[PDB]
């Protein structure tokens, strides 16, 4: 289990890259996933601009 | 807190992605034979018997 | 999809398009048979040993052209629109996209 | 266990095409996190060519 928990915490650090391109892709339906409720981005340059 | 500069790749090293791993498959799992049973202990009580 | 041989599948030897100088195909011709006695059908190579009936990737010619594409078990290697020869699997280095759980 | 282990397995060979997706759009942070040092990098065809 703690490996399965390393391996976890690499596939989320990992997948951070493969989330960074799709908060480039398609901001609005990433940053409403990312924050829990349904919202809409702009472009974030570096960090997401939200809006409910 | 660190900086980095890439310069413009080149042909002298290429990667490539692993393919996909041949995921292992599930065990067959023990064949079960149901059926009663009766389990026996060594008889250590003595053989009584009623004598005059 | 439709599969394919590999026999029945052949390189062309360059991207190099004669009609329109200065302008190459992105990825490598392919002509192909859909049986063993077919005729040849005039195609382009596609994304994973897919074949794309229209040669319709059409690149303007950049040099330095070192390009690399997959073919059946290995890759096919091109420099400045040229085919170079056939490479395995294991003749780059691979990395690993996978998280290792053991 | 085996069940985890297998059902890694095939997230790694399912997000491998996420993961091609990916080194299409941005190869440079790609390569970084697939290698473990921040190298540039450029896909020239269907291989990836680095840089450090």
């Amino acid at each position: 289990l703690g490996r399965v928990a390393i391996a976890w915490c690499e596939l989320q650090n990992h997948e951070l890259t493969l989330w960074n391109e799709a908060r480039k892709l398609n901001p609005n339906a990433i940053a409403s996933v990312t924050v829990g409720r349904r919202v809409s981005a702009r472009m974030l340059g570096d960090v997401m601009a939200v809006s409910t | 807190a660190n900086f980095y500069v890439c310069p413009p790749p080149t042909g002298a090293t290429v990667v490539q992605f692993e393919q996909p791993r041949r995921c292992p498959t599930r065990p067959e799992g023990q064949n079960y034979t149901e059926g009663i049973a009766v389990v026996f202990k060594e008889n250590i009580a003595p053989y009584k018997f009623k004598a005059t | 999809c439709v599969p394919v041989a590999a026999d029945n599948v052949i390189v062309q030897n360059s991207m190099r398009i004669s009609s329109r100088p200065g302008a190459c195909y992105s990825r490598p011709l392919v002509s192909f048979r859909y049986e063993d006695q077919g005729p040849l059908v005039e195609g382009q190579l596609g994304e994973n040993n897919e074949l794309r009936l229209t040669r319709d990737a059409i690149e303007p010619c950049t040099v330095g052209h070192r390009r690399y594409f997959t073919f059946g078990g290995g890759y096919v290697y091109f420099e400045e629109y040229a085919y170079s020869h056939q490479l395995s699997r294991a003749d780059i280095t691979t990395v690993s996209t996978f998280i290792d759980l053991n």
